[PDB]
RNA sequence: GUGAACAGCCUCUAGUUGAUAGAAUAAUGUAGAUAAGGGAAGUCGGCAAAAUAGAUCCGUAACUUCGGGAUAAGGAUUGGC
RNA sequence: AAGGUAGCCAAAUGCCUCGUCAUCUAAUUAGUGACGCGCAUGAAUGGAUUAACGAGAUUCCCACUGUCCCUAUCUA
RNA sequence: GCAGUCAAGCGUUCAUAGCGACAUUGCUUUUUGAUUCUUCGAUGUCGGCUCUUCCUAUCAUACCGAAGCAGAAUUCGGUAAGCGUUGGAUUGUUCACCCACUAAUAGGGAACGUGAGCUGGGUUUAGACCGUCGUGAGACAGGUUAGUUUUACCCUACUGAUGAAUGUUACCGCAAUAGUAAUUGAACUUAGUACGAGAGGAACAGUUCAUUCGGAUAAUUGGUUUUUGCGGCUGUCUGAUCAGGCAUUGCCGCGAAGCUACCAUCCGCUGGAUUAUGGCUGAACGCCUCUAAGUCAGAAUCCAUGCUAGAACGCGGUGAUUUC
């Protein structure tokens, strides 16, 4: 198998969990839950959202 | 006047009445045909269902589009602690059927057994099996005289076994006793096979193996009264519907002047006994062997439990049987697992599986961590350490 | 003339949806009257998936494409499905090209993803699809 | 007090706390709600429901009894400090 | 006694009739525009046309939606 | 409306492959008439929606016979109602007419099934308009518009649910009877093979999926939110702060558990006896014949296997059976 990772909060991802999204530009988004699916598409940025890998990294948590 | 279009009818009428079951635990009401040429061995076994989980394996069958490549597959888990023989039962063909001719039990029953017998166990004085000890302490010609009957007379033997309820994490401390046929053998191998195991536990090992078809016998999960609209899947009427819109708005011409046995109607949905076959076993799990949880490819040290338990049922410290798909019952339910009553071919069956990975994370919520020590490594220390 | 079968899919587009064109033959929407190889059950529309092949009419276009019906397939889909692999996916809309009975592209070059199912399913589609998935 | 406001919503003075009760949470209802993808394919009929909504700025057609049509249509903005 | 003029129409008025042609739709006994020997249109028993207005009768389009595909769930 | 008999002729030749004039015998009550027996101290009246069952004069599916059946396609007929027979535009429509999918879009009954089941568009109260008719009040199986759809708590039927009495009580079982279920298609391959001058163009076995239906199930994905669980936001109130009340669940985002969806996943068994039909041996009738005696193979048919219920007046095995 293989484990992906969450295009917004860097969650592992194992088999069968989640969706993936294919936008109009071909670009390939994965999600660990619904969570993180809807505050994609609430227009969120990742890296203001506490909890998320990309702010920890930002503010070297 | 003929109706204006045609539909397939709503239900099917071989699963009358839709009513509740007589007993919790389902009977098994056929066994496989026996093949006296072959050792003897039972047919059935009992265990708890415990919960559901995901498994990920390739797929072997040539000519699919998804030949050599992983799939994605749901299972259900049964837990099965070995079940302990105490007593053996002869069957006699009558003109009117099989009648049952002589019950002989073993010397001594656990407590588990014995709650089985009373409503009132802690009032009671225990009375239950002391004389019929006492055919035991003689010589044992009482014992020996109706094995001899059994042997002379009987032409289907079935043992009554128990299961150790004691060993799961449920509450209820009675155990389950029910018969279980013996196949293989002649008359008198059965009788001396059962008489030997007396006291004894058999592990469900010895009764399945990997790769196998199987039967799940169960009692549905309750619902109780249930409206016609979801007891048997009819259209719901227009929202303009007066006096109500999840019901049937004609239940049966003039003539005949009844109301038939055909026409839908609400009442109990749920708790029904039923027979599902061609259950495939994925793997059967060992209680005392760590890494149950573990695979060829996977290599990490877990158990079958989830982590924080299965939902509703708690831990797995015993043997178990994993089942491809879902069972008939709830989580907690008393389930009959049965051997196949034909030799199944369709090369759905035959096929050898090979788990590559086993689900473990919590289902409980949106787990993510396999391991206590997969999110300790990805979230490293925190304040509670 | 599909050229081979197809796993399960979803249905996410019954008789009315109006879908995107995604080929250069003129066409901006596909409107759906129809689906190939539906069944029969009273009161249950025919709907359509990603790689099956449907009766439209051009509702929006060049005028010698408009009111008539011809076939076309289906290249995207919104409705989320499961693929055998255990993977939910769904794409950001509904799109499909124009084609003959027996599968051929009435245009010659196709915008935007095509899903895995439909380009296995009809070579003429594959052969000019850019991306896949 | 909010606000354009005798609107809705909350409070002071004053006045009530009256309408048979307890336990449980099946079906079917009455009343109030939410739904993936599609979007009137439902139906005699878009019935019912949904969408729109205040204010400021921009922009506004045919026709016309020249008074209108007009908030036509169609866009942008709105907190706190 | 005079023989329907100016207009208007398968119109809430046309039996035959789902009239004929065009338009609208994948498909229309519907709608609209034309045609008129009009069973049985027509001039204060008022004819024709009309901006604005209408809890009036109709057709189509956009938005919108559990009306429907196909049902599910929650509260009193 | 449906089905026979006869056979002048049609069919290049050839009555009866498929048709069939002139005549003639029937069947049906899904047409409309004829009649006026039942109901006027009232049996709710058109269509649609919903739902069950029945009939076969069979559209499709199974197995066959026949052809002017080379193949493919089609046509006629037999056993067969087991299993299906749809989505839309216009119309109140029954009917009709087109579009499209499909293996197929067969015809009918059940008080012209079904209004204390719905709906109320039509017809068929009272308002109003038009045309023709009438001096007029008014008429029109002509058009047009607006017009209250009541009651079940009783008996039975049906669906589920308890229960006295068979020494008491408990556990494990038997199976009389009743019910019963699966369905159809495509692709690959067989095969560009058989067949055919060519054009064209199969089938059995095997494999992979799908359609309609059924029974369960909730690992996952999606829906649902009084977990009023956490956070955010507006107005007001508690002097401020902290923390809260009210706004009939204030509103918004996320949201476990439970429930739930071809919007999710899993599963849906194989033996016998037969129908049509094709045969064996074989008389009647020295020959000949599937039939007379006997007998073989045979259908989505039937009976079982399997599946559901368990007679509350059907039955068996086994445990323990009380002293103030
Ligand atoms: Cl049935
Ligand atoms: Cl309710
Ligand atoms: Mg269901
Ligand atoms: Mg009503
Ligand atoms: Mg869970
Ligand atoms: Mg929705
Ligand atoms: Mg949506
Ligand atoms: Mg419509
Ligand atoms: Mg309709
Ligand atoms: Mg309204
Ligand atoms: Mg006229
Ligand atoms: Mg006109
Ligand atoms: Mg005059
Ligand atoms: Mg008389
Ligand atoms: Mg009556
Ligand atoms: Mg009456
Ligand atoms: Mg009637
Ligand atoms: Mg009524
Ligand atoms: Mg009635
Ligand atoms: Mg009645
Ligand atoms: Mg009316
Ligand atoms: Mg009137
Ligand atoms: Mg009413
Ligand atoms: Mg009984």
């Amino acid at each position: 198998m293989k484990v992906e990772i969450d295009s917004f909060s860097g969650a592992k991802i194992y088999p069968g969990r989640g969706t993936l999204f294919v936008r109009g530009d071909s670009k390939i988004f994965r999600f660990q839950n619904s969570k993180s699916a809807s505050l994609f598409k609430q227009r969120k940025n990742p890296r203001r959202i506490a909890w998320t890998v990309l702010f920890r990294k930002h503010h070297k948590k | 006047s003929h109706r204006k279009y045609e539909a397939p009818r709503h239900g099917h009428l071989g699963f009358l009445p839709r009513k509740r079951a007589a007993s919790i635990r389902a009977r098994v009401k056929a066994f496989p045909k026996d093949d006296r040429s072959k050792p003897v061995a039972l047919t059935s076994f009992l265990g708890y269902k415990a919960g559901m989980t995901t498994i990920v394996r390739d797929l072997d069958r040539p000519g699919s589009k998804f030949h050599k490549r992983e799939v994605v597959e749901a299972v259900t888990v049964v837990d099965t602690p070995p079940v302990v023989v105490v007593g053996v039962v002869g069957y006699v063909e009558t003109p009117r059927g099989l009648r049952s001719l002589t019950t002989v039990w073993a010397e001594h029953l656990s407590d588990e057994v014995k709650r089985r017998f009373y409503k009132n166990w802690y009032k009671s004085k225990k009375k239950a099996f002391t004389k019929y000890s006492a055919k035991y302490a003689q010589d044992g010609a009482g014992i020996e005289r109706e094995l001899a009957r059994i042997k002379k007379y009987a032409s289907v033997v079935r043992v009554l076994v128990h299961t150790q309820i004691r060993k799961t994490p449920l509450a209820q401390k009675k155990a389950h006793l029910a018969e279980i046929q013996l196949n293989g053998g002649s008359i008198s191998e059965k009788v001396d096979w059962a008489r030997e195991h007396f006291e004894k536990t058999v592990a469900v090992d010895s009764v399945f193996e990997q790769n196998e078809m199987i039967d799940a016998i169960a009692v549905t999960k309750g619902h109780g009264f249930e409206g016609v609209t979801h007891r048997w899947g009819t259209k719901k009427l227009p929202r303009k519907t007066h006096r109500g819109l999840r019901k049937v708005a004609c239940i049966g011409a003039w003539h005949p002047a009844h109301v038939m046995w055909s026409v839908a109607r609400a009442g109990q949905r749920g708790y029904h006994s039923r027979t599902s076959i061609n259950h495939k076993i994925y793997r059967v799990g060992k209680g005392d062997d760590e890494a149950n949880g573990a695979t060829s490819f996977d290599r990490t040290k877990k158990t079958i439990t989830p982590m924080g338990g299965f939902v509703h049922y708690g831990e797995i410290k015993n043997d178990f049987i994993m089942v491809k798909g879902c069972i008939p019952g709830n989580r907690k339910r008393i389930v009959t697992l049965r051997k196949s009553l034909y030799t199944n071919t369709s090369r759905k069956a035959l096929e050898e599986v090979s788990l590559k990975w086993i689900d473990t994370a919590s289902k409980f919520g949106k787990g993510r961590f396999q391991t206590p020590a997969e999110k300790h490594a990805f979230m490293g220390t925190l304040k509670k350490d | 003339g599909a050229q081979g079968t197809k796993f399960r899919i979803s249905l996410g587009l019954p008789v009315g949806a109006i879908m995107n064109c995604a080929d250069n033959s003129g066409a901006r929407n596909l409107y759906i009257i129809a689906v190939k190889g539906s069944g029969s059950r009273l009161n249950r529309l025919p709907a359509a998936s990603l790689g099956d092949m449907v009766m439209a009419t051009v509702k929006k276009g060049k005028p010698e494409l408009r009111k008539k019906v011809m076939p076309a397939i289906v290249v995207r889909q919104a409705k989320s499905w499961r693929r055998r692999d255990g993977v939910f996916l769904y794409f950001e809309d509904n799109a499909g090209v124009i084609a003959n009975p027996k599968g051929e592209m009435k245009g010659s070059a196709i915008t935007g993803p095509v899903g895995k199912e439909c380009a296995d399913l009809w070579p003429r589609v594959a052969s000019n699809s850019g991306v896949v998935v």
